[PDB]
């Protein structure tokens, strides 16, 4: 057949842009930087009306400072949770300290290209970490499978993820508050959403100084979709 | 774990003003036996560094061999191994200081006692010792075995602290050794009349002596030595 | 060792073999999974073109975990063993290490991860393998159903059927079950998980296997009489 | 050392003392021998320092990663034989530790004693160290189920103080806390010299003691 | 590199099947028949030998039928050295569970063994399969007299009648019609060889071209006895059934 | 039989101030009752604010001090050039030190900075990674004639104010680093008085916010 | 075509597609520029943003105190590449005491890539490398390719529209050479040099990144605010 | 740890195991089950060395019980005692062997008997009306032989399993703290509370 580190005539990998394929297919997450905290917002997408929708969890808890929100081959981000979650901890057990963002997220992008012919194929997902530390304080990042992660003011990921970014694009600026910034998850979520966004179908979660990471309960975003509903409405 | 063999004693040497000078006997013993009379223990290493070592001579010829490889492998792909990039008497020290304590951790030492004396590029003096146990020190005089015992406060008269050292000559300097060498084949059994010694100078570089001996001794008082205690005649 | 990578992408960004896998799970028996308000119901398929059969000694398609929790599944019989032992290794494992037995979303979770490691290791093929994990974590009497699949995903379901014909039991599930007011008894949930199964199952003689889990590690399985009664009692309401 | 622990009512006493020897020689005038391993759970020291630290740190962070994989915290018992089994795997190989694993949890209060043998105990009172048989004198006489959180605390506080006077390896002061459903509660640190002191005016004790 | 020569025998068909698995299915399909038939006091091993000559030493020749232990027999339809690695294995695993629980080993254990083992090279390593399907008749004191069966694949089924390799389908059309579950051994060997008399590609069916074994508890007392057929002994069952 | 340990003597001295803190160590190395060297240096600027010293075997010691600057090195090569404060330093010297738990650095380590909030920090440690934070620390040779002074002279122990004849304590009123220093000399000129391992020379490193200072006093060379 | 499967195989005029196709995605990367004097030696930098919300990936990456490099192409490769040489770097230092030659750095980093260009299963690093640094013969400038082939440079650019920097530093050879003893009038060299290479977007304080090794000055690298008196 | 009983009755198997366990001169516990149910009708206790005894116990429960599971259905305690054997067998001539010695109780539903067996740290299995380990039996093994019958009932059991405790707490020198007594019979395994 052909291998699966292989490099294309222009300089890329193969199995790596065939994984980025994936991830568009997934659903849609966005997470929106301010300097009153992180906010992360999934789309859960419920194959059926049987199905649990509290069950899908797709919004996770790395570290007490460092929350994560995932989209494409969900079940590749188990063994990245994993290994995020150890690396905080065993951090924290070495240097008695919280681990900063940016190096949780290093460490996590170092799985990334640890595959060939070490794991067969590279993970089929991409995760939004968000999260806060003393040095550099709220930041939100993109790990992809690639092993590149950047830093984003706000990002978009999974399959209305271009057309979120461009709403992102107008929407985001330097001096947005918290309740701002779970308002515009929750509008740019249903406006990419193809299932009418509710409590059920949708979540919300925030990472703050003071609190650290929370998910939201169903009811407490049923009220900030209320909200959002009779704003839209005043004009 | 081992017993050390064949062996070689005493290694002293002391700073100068303008380098430092090192000196060994030509002996390899076997217990109280002086099985073999024509060992060198003192190894140059380009021109700017002479390692003196003591101890098990099969462990010696060992270091001698890594000592020489170094020099090898420091020249490949290297055009200025003969200038800028080559070997100094820290880098030689440290190097032999790492394989030493490496060995003791594996509980299979090197059994000697290493004196690395050498001139560095800004012409600073170099004088460090390390040992099968990995243990590293510097001081204006240094001294192995014996040597540690009687030549060393004999060093230590001419060159007492570090202030001391711009003050004395290459003349009496090597005077200090020489004489050193001599109280040490008065008082250590397992010493040697013949030496060789080693002057590793900034200015007129390195100079190596061999086949010396020590000379000027005193005896000539035994004759009117009689018996232990009672006895006249 | 074999290496060889055999789990891979494609240039439309999908992994064949473990969508190949899926197919292998539509050929397999349909496996019902039906939670009431105090009981768990796993229904499974037995396909009538083997008679002749020993049903005392045959592979029984509703494998124990531990005295709590129940597996069963539709695909490849041969790989579900593996899944199976795996599952029953990890339960005593917990007990051994933490005191407490699995909860159904822990034992879930790790039969998942076995899944998914199976999708991207060298020299191995996923398992061909979707399951329905059942049960009451201990001393609770909330009932819990989940599902896997060859991916490795996994979720919760209030009622969920896999296998063949699952996409026409599943229909029925979904206009039939209430989710506000659950199978009050047993004799209710038992009732509507033969019902789903009577789509699809084609006679209803030894074509269906029942198995209840009540709390308390409560754990029985019907008998061919005790379904029969079942069946009668429903083409009889069925005939106005 | 002498440390102890004991259930009761009101939940759980961990009493310790904070001398360290090295041999003859007092090393260290004010040792913790309490690890916060989490708001719901502590663990008490004696043996080797550096063991009793490594490895309870260490169970902490495995204690940890249990919240986050569970998203629930962790139990006493679970917590305990980690812990034990740790000891497990340096079977024979020198190590000198013995803890009390004492915290609160859905069965309510829990306490542990833990052993470098592997060994793993559950029980209302424990006591450990070269002061635990002086110790334990003052707390069998004493201890009550139905004991106050003044009193249980005093007591523990008291029993450490007799260790600690007829101990040679026992001293310096007294670190106190109280677990609670809502957590641990720090009580302070207690110089023993000046405990002393005030427990035999007040008390009466140590009679024979001038002062 | 070596990728380039590799056949893959470890991968799914877009329609969800094992294409060895299907192949060696394919391959047993041609082998020489095998009848398995349990009854209330025992059980029967037929099998066909295939294509014979007059020149092959029969009396010391054995290609169908084995002995795993004292209460378990094979039968066996394939390749017959596939099926001796299987063999071994399950002989040794038996006795390893004799020297551990000192009981002897269940049947329905020893058979998932071996299933697993096949299971084991249709999902890893990347080599081809076994290319063996059999017949396991034994007895153990939980369930009695047991039936099973196991392919390429690694699944197992229990049976009160069952045949592999060649015309299975008629075969097994034929066992359905005569057989009843208050049957005993004596009928049950007449079933198997007029079973295999009906179905042979042969001319006729003789004793030169047949492999035969019992498992009777008709061993003086609580005891089972396994009996493979000799020559002349298959020769009598012959004439005492009505063949030739 | 070989063994792998030593002994070079040598004595150290940590003290925490309000708003810095000293380490301190003599100059003499030794083996038995020979002198090898009377200036070779043990207290070392590890960068960041950080000073340390491993006393006892010095093999060890220059081992574990070489690995620990190390650790910083790579500290900041990881973590974008991140100060490594003292409390993440001792905790990962515990760590360096657990590694060889069955085969130990022989070696009292300590280590002295400052604390986040900018107050002095002095860090203690045994051959096997026990640690914890002190004010005061004497450590190796004469560790035991130097503590009890330091108690007394620097934490007013079994010290009364007078009149009130064991009622009222004396106060505990901070110290200078003026005054600091001059109980570091008497402590280390008594100690070279009655311990054989102890003399030749005194090297005192202290650390403040604007950075790492030394200062160097001569001892006794007998 | 039939001959660009692996990294293993020759095509018949004796090329390795592999190892070409690595090569492209340096210069698919953006634009970083090397040059140094005598004293000095620097490395000049264009970060490249995903969008307007997010960071400017960063280029430049330190390997001791004496020694670093700026990357194109791939940035995991030369996370892998600099972990390398800051643990070659490293074992220098620790064993011999000894700050490791820049042009030992180099034969380093050319054998190590050259093992995966003759290798099956593997692949060829798809990053390109500028490593400056000074060391015991003065100031030095490499370039790396992921073929293996390193070499010593008074100046150079690798990346996107990487031939016009090349091109004024080649003019300018003889002018930055002698900027001795002066940091500020080699940046302004380098800032000038990478500015040949830009269209449509310029220099701006988050997108420009400088870093700068010489005779008492450690390898330390600027961004923001810091690289705003440059522009 | 110390004292471990068994006796084998006409219908039921009966086992007596010490509360007490010490460190250094301290008895920390004086209600310490030294006993494992391995499956609903086999009961092993055990003693020896600290921390083995459990970890040993523990780690045959799990395999027992895996057993179990896998099969649905309960291995006869002699197929259960011949896994144990083997496994201390095993470990005699380990890199560090465990010090364990036990004794399984348990009640064959197949043939309808209780069966004892006793078995030490090198994997010595011996079939037993009545059986002990260490030092116990030098006191106990000759009131045993004198009122030992196979008909006894239940009851006389317990009965003859006092005297024996009581000889031990008279010429014991240790004090073992009582014991807690277990009875394994058709109907599973019951503990027996006052003793
Ligand atoms: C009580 C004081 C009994 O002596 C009590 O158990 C305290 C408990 C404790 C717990 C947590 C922190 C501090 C203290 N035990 C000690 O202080 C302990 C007693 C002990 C000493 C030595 C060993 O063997 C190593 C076991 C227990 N003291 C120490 O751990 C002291 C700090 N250790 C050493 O002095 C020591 C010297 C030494 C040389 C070479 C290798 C290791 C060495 C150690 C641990
Ligand atoms: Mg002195």
């Amino acid at each position: 057949d052909r291998g699966v580190s292989t490099f294309s005539p222009e300089g890329r990998l193969f199995q790596v842009e065939y994984s980025l394929e994936a991830i568009k297919l997934g659903s849609t997450a966005i997470g929106i930087a301010t300097k009153e905290g992180v906010v992360l917002g999934v789309e859960k997408r419920a194959t059926s009306p049987l199905l649990e929708s509290d069950s899908i969890e797709k919004i996770v808890e790395i570290d007490r400072h460092i929350g994560c929100a995932m989209s494409g081959l969900t079940a590749d981000a188990r063994s990245m949770i994993e290994h995020a979650r150890t690396a905080a901890v065993t951090h924290n057990l070495y240097y008695d300290e919280d681990i900063n963002v940016e190096s949780l997220t290093q460490s996590v992008c170092d799985l990334a290209l640890r595959f060939g012919e070490l794991m067969s194929r590279p993970f089929g997902v991409a995760l939004l970490i968000a999260g806060h530390d003393a040095d550099d304080g709220y930041q939100l990042f993109h790990a992809e499978p690639s092993g590149t992660f950047y830093r984003y003011n706000a990002k978009a990921i999974g399959s209305g993820s271009e057309g979120a970014q461009a709403e992102l694009l107008n929407e985001w600026h330097s001096s947005l508050t918290l309740k701002e910034a779970e308002l515009l998850v929750l509008k740019i979520l249903k406006q990419v959403m193809e299932e009418k966004l509710d409590e059920n179908n949708a979540q919300l979660s925030c990472i703050t100084k003071q609190d650290g990471f929370k998910i939201y309960d169903n009811e407490k975003t049923a009220e900030l979709i209320k909200e959002l509903k009779e704003k839209e409405a005043a004009e | 774990t081992q017993q050390p063999i064949v062996t070689g004693t005493s290694v002293i040497s002391m700073k100068y003003d303008n380098g430092v000078i090192i000196a060994a006997d030509n002996l390899g013993s076997y217990g109280s036996l002086l099985r073999f009379n024509g060992v060198e223990r003192l190894i140059p290493v380009g021109d700017n560094t002479v390692v003196g070592i003591s101890g098990d001579i099969s462990d010696m010829q060992h270091i001698e061999r890594l000592l020489k490889d170094l020099v090898t492998e420091n020249a490949y792909d290297n055009p200025l191994a003969d200038a800028e990039e080559a070997l100094e008497p820290s880098y030689i020290f440290e190097y032999l200081a790492t394989v030493m304590y490496q060995r003791r951790s594996k509980m299979n030492p090197l059994w000697n006692a290493i004196i690395v004396a050498g001139v560095q590029s800004n012409g600073d003096q170099f004088l460090r010792y390390v040992n099968l146990l990995g243990v590293t020190y510097s001081s204006p005089t240094l001294a192995t075995g014996f040597g540690a015992h009687m030549a060393n406060p004999l060093l230590r008269k001419v060159v007492d602290r570090e202030s001391d050292i711009p003050k004395t000559t290459v003349q009496v300097a090597e005077e200090a050794i020489v004489n050193a060498m001599r109280v040490l084949y008065y008082r250590d059994a397992r010493s040697s009349r013949n030496f060789s010694l080693a002057i590793i100078d900034k200015n007129t570089g390195l100079t190596f002596k061999k086949n010396l001996q020590v000379e000027n001794m005193k005896w000539d008082f035994a004759k009117d030595i009689k018996g232990y205690g009672t006895q006249k005649i | 060792g074999y290496d060889r990578a055999l789990s891979i992408f494609s240039p439309d960004g999908h992994i064949f073999q473990v969508e190949y896998a899926l197919e292998a799970v539509k050929r397999g028996t349909c496996a019902v999974g039906v939670k009431g308000k105090n009981c768990v119901v796993l229904g499974c398929e037995r396909r009538s073109t083997l008679k002749l059969q020993d049903t005392r000694i045959t592979p029984s398609k509703v494998s124990k975990i531990d005295s709590h929790v129940v597996l069963s599944f539709s695909g490849l019989n041969a790989d579900s063993r593996i899944l199976i032992e795996k599952a029953r290794v990890e339960a005593q494992s917990h007990r051994l290490t933490l005191e407490d037995p699995v909860t159904v979303e822990y034992l879930t979770r790790y039969v998942a991860g076995v899944q998914q490691r199976y999708t991207q290791s060298g020299g191995v093929r996923p398992f061909g393998v979707s399951t329905l994990i059942a049960g009451f974590d201990p001393r609770d009497d909330e009932p819990k159903l989940y599902q896997t699949e060859p991916s490795g995903i996994y979720s919760s379901w209030s009622a969920q059927t896999i296998g063949r014909n699952s996409k026409t039991v599943r229909e029925f599930l979904e206009k039939n079950y209430d989710r506000k007011e659950p199978p009050a008894t047993v004799e209710e949930c038992v009732k509507l998980t033969v019902r789903s199964l009577l789509e699809v199952v084609q006679t209803g003689a030894k074509n269906i296997e029942i198995t209840v889990v009540k709390p308390d590690s409560d754990i029985v399985a019907l008998s061919s009489e005790e379904i029969n009664q079942y069946v009668t009692q429903i083409e009889q309401e069925k005939q106005e | 050392t002498t440390t102890l622990a004991f259930k009761f009512q009101h939940g759980v006493i961990v009493a310790v003392d904070s001398r360290a020897t090295a041999g003859s020689y007092i090393s260290s005038l004010r040792m913790n021998k309490v690890i916060e391993i989490n708001p719901y759970l502590l663990g008490t020291m004696s043996g080797c320092a550096a063991d009793c630290q490594y490895w309870e740190r260490l169970l902490a962070k495995e204690c940890r990663l249990y919240y986050l994989r569970n998203g629930e915290r962790i139990s006493v018992s679970a917590a305990s034989k980690l812990l034990s089994n740790m000891m497990l795997q340096y079977r024979g190989m020198g190590l000198s530790m013995g803890s009390m694993i004492c915290g609160w949890d859905k069965k309510g209060p829990g306490l542990y004693y833990v052993d470098d043998n592997g060994t793993r105990l559950s029980g209302q009172m424990f006591s450990t160290g070269s002061g635990n048989t002086y110790a334990y004198g003052v707390l069998d006489s004493n201890y009550k189920w139905d004991l106050s959180v003044e009193d249980a605390l005093y007591l523990g506080k008291r029993s450490i103080l007799a260790a600690a006077h007829r101990d040679a390896y026992s001293g310096g002061s007294v670190n106190l806390y109280h677990v609670t459903e809502d957590g641990w509660i720090y009580h302070g640190n207690h110089d023993v010299g000046e405990l002393f002191w005030k427990v035999k005016e007040e008390e009466g004790s140590f009679n024979n003691v001038i002062g | 590199g070596s990728r380039r020569y590799d056949s893959r025998t470890t991968i799914f068909s877009p329609e969800g099947r094992l294409y060895q698995v299907e192949y060696a299915l394919e391959s047993i399909s041609h082998a020489g028949t095998a009848i398995g038939i349990m009854a209330s006091d025992g059980i029967v091993l037929a099998a066909e030998r295939k294509v014979t000559s007059t020149l092959l030493e029969q009396d010391t020749s054995t290609e169908k039928l084995y002995k795993l232990n004292d209460k378990i027999a094979v039968a066996v339809a394939g390749l017959t050295a596939d099926a001796e690695i299987l063999i071994n294995t399950a002989r040794i695993h038996a006795q390893n569970y004799l020297k551990t629980y000192n009981e002897d080993i269940p049947v329905e254990i020893l058979v998932r063994r071996l299933s697993d083992i096949k299971q084991g090279y249709t999902q890893h390593g990347g080599l081809r399969p076994f290319g063996v399907s059999f017949i396991y008749a034994g007895y153990d004191d939980r369930y009695g007299y047991q039936l099973y069966t196991s392919n390429p694949s690694g699944n197992y089924t229990g049976w009160k009648a069952i045949s592999v390799g060649a015309n299975t389908s008629a075969a097994q059309t034929l066992l359905q019609m005569d057989y009843k579950d208050d049957m005993k051994v004596d009928d049950a060997i007449e079933l198997a060889l007029k079973t295999l008399s009906k179905t042979t590609d042969s001319s006729a069916l003789t004793y030169d071209r047949l492999e035969f074994a019992t498992i009777r508890k008709g061993a003086n007392d609580g005891e089972v006895y396994q009996k493979i057929f000799k020559p002349q002994e298959i020769k009598d069952i012959l004439v005492k059934t009505g063949i030739t | 039989q070989f063994n792998p340990y030593g002994d070079n003597g040598g004595t150290i001295l940590g003290i925490a101030g309000e708003d810095f803190a000293v380490l301190a160590g003599d100059t003499r190395n030794i083996t038995d009752y020979s002198i090898n060297s009377r200036y070779e240096p043990k207290v070392f600027d590890c960068g960041d604010n950080i000073v340390m010293s491993a006393n006892g075997f010095a093999a060890d010691g220059d081992a574990l001090v070489k690995r620990f600057k190390n650790s910083v090195k790579w500290y900041h090569f990881d973590h974008n050039d991140k100060k490594l404060s003292i409390n993440s330093a001792a905790r990962n010297i515990q760590h360096l030190l657990y590694s060889r738990r069955f085969f130990p650095y022989y070696v009292y380590n300590i280590i002295a900075g400052l604390d986040e909030d900018g107050k002095g920090a002095v860090y203690s440690f045994d051959p096997v990674g026990s640690y914890q934070r002190e004010q005061c620390r004497a450590g190796g040779a004469a560790a035991s004639l130097i503590m009890p002074f330091l108690d007394n002279q620097v934490n007013f122990k079994n010290q009364y104010e007078p009149g009130t004849n064991g009622k009222v304590k004396k106060p505990l009123k901070y110290l200078s680093v003026e005054e600091v220093i001059k109980l570091v000399r008497d402590s280390f000129t008594s100690a070279t008085e009655r311990h054989i391992q102890v003399g030749d020379g005194l090297e005192i490193l202290i650390v403040t916010k604007d950075g790492v200072r030394k200062e160097f006093y001569e001892l006794k060379r007998d | 075509n039939n001959y660009d499967g692996d990294t293993v195989t020759f095509s018949p005029t004796g090329r390795l597609f592999q190892v070409e196709y690595a090569l492209e995605a340096i210069k698919q990367g953006s634009v970083t520029v090397g040059l140094r004097s005598n004293t000095h030696a620097v490395l000049v930098a264009l970060k490249r943003n995903a969008d307007e919300l997010s960071s400017y990936q960063k280029k430049i990456i330190k390997c001791d105190e004496h020694m670093g490099l700026s990357l194109a192409g791939l940035a995991p490769d030369a996370r892998v590449l600099s972990n390398y040489l800051r643990q070659q770097c490293n074992y220098s230092s620790l064993v011999f005491n000894r700050k490791l030659a820049v042009e030992r750095a180099g034969h380093l980093l050319c054998d190590k890539a050259q093992k995966n260009t003759q290798s099956y299963g593997g692949r060829p690093y798809g990053v390109g490398l500028l490593i400056i640094g000074y060391d015991k013969s003065g100031a030095h400038l490499l370039e790396f390719q992921p073929s293996g082939n390193v070499t010593e440079l008074y100046g150079t650019a690798i990346g996107a529209r990487s031939q016009g920097a090349k091109t004024y530093l080649e003019r300018t050879l003889d002018t930055f050479i002698k900027i001795d003893g002066n940091p500020d009038e080699l940046i302004k060299a380098g800032v000038e040099a990478i500015s040949q290479s830009l269209r449509d977007e310029s220099l701006t304080v988050d997108n420009l990144s400088i870093a700068i090794v010489g005779k008492d000055t450690p390898f330390t690298i600027y961004d923001g605010e810091a690289v705003a008196k440059y522009i | 740890m110390d004292i471990i009983l068994g006796i084998r009755v006409q219908d039921s198997v009966i086992l007596a195991s010490s509360k007490a366990v010490t460190r250094g001169i301290s008895v920390l516990k004086d209600s310490d089950d030294k006993t494992r149910q391995l499956s609903p009708h086999t009961l092993m206790s055990f003693a020896g060395e600290a921390g083995d005894t459990v970890q040993f116990a523990e780690y045959i429960q799990a395999n027992i019980q895996l057993y179990s599971i896998r099969e649905d259905y309960e291995l006869s305690p002699q197929a259960v005692s011949s896994f144990v054997r083997q496994e201390l067998a095993k470990s005699i001539r380990s890199r560090r062997p465990y010090q364990v010695n036990v004794l399984i109780g348990g009640y064959d539903k197949k043939k309808n008997k209780p069966e004892l067996y006793q078995i030490d740290y090198l994997g010595t299995k011996v079939e037993l009306p009545y059986g002990a380990h260490g030092y116990s039996g030098f006191y106990t093994f000759s009131l045993l032989d004198h009122h030992y019958r196979p008909d006894m009932t239940t009851e006389e059991g317990l009965d003859l399993l006092k005297l024996c405790v009581q000889e031990l707490e008279k010429r014991m020198p240790m004090d073992f703290k009582g014991v807690i007594v277990k009875i394994v019979d058709k109907d599973g395994i019951r503990q027996v509370d006052d003793f």
